[PDB]
């Protein structure tokens, strides 16, 4: 009778001992899942983070290209002005 | 030039407070394991109470 | 006459000049696009490699829990079974 | 432990820091360079224009 209600508290703890067991798999499973998320969704907030950098670097290189065929134009006719002022002196002279 | 330097700074400061994220959580799972090795040292005193009265 | 050579050749050192310089402008172009390809291999892979240290350091941890867990699982599977042989002999004697 | 954590932490953003400051440094490197491109098209303008005056000065004596 005593020896019963001592089985059924053997039955549960070895029951109870299964079912933990269990429950780490589980939560084993879980944080494998919730690592590989966050990691995942941390390099593509990364590779973002790159983008708007090399946006932002094309943004100067596109300004300074912009910048350097202005003066480059601005140069060449200045220099054509110049050939045509001493071809008029060569005719004159 | 300026913004430049903003972003910079920004992008190695994103980068650090998301790698300290991904550490916090890490802890916080290593933590819920071992709230189950604490579990089972509880089904372990059971396990002694019920051997101790059957000494007895 | 001397004067008109030497204006020509001050107008033809600056067209080479210019031109020196456009070219030099279009080979750094080359090498920093190079560099630019550069940052972005070293930085992804880095930050990969930190996240796999921390990961490693999380993954000792899992391993002593593991280490942990076995040892009293263990202790706790010969409790059931020093429990199920006492109660054996008691029932047996009763 | 966490402690461990805590500091390999401290290296990744000590990591972080060096390598987002080496590249820092990279693209001042090829301002640089740009900006004395440019700085080298403002001075051969300049030449062009001390040429052109020289040639205003003789045209306008010639006349």
């Amino acid at each position: 009778l005593y020896f019963s209600s001592l089985d059924s508290s053997i039955d549960i703890l070895q029951k109870r001992a299964q079912e933990l067991i269990e429950n780490i798999n589980k939560s084993r499973q879980k944080d494998h899942a919730l690592m590989t998320n966050f990691r995942n969704s941390l390099k593509t907030k990364v590779s973002d983070l790159t983008e708007k950098l090399e946006e932002r670097i094309y943004q100067i290189y596109n300004d300074h290209n912009k910048i350097i065929q202005e003066k480059l134009q601005e140069f060449t006719q200045k220099m054509a002005k110049i050939s045509h002022l001493e071809t008029e002196l060569k005719q004159v002279c | 030039d300026e913004a430049l330097e903003k972003d910079l700074n920004d992008v190695s400061k994103e980068i650090n407070l998301m790698l300290s994220t991904y550490a916090k959580l890490l802890s916080e799972r290593a933590a819920v394991d071992a709230s189950y090795i604490d579990e089972i040292d509880e089904l372990f005193k059971e396990a002694n109470a019920i051997e101790n009265f059957l000494i007895q």
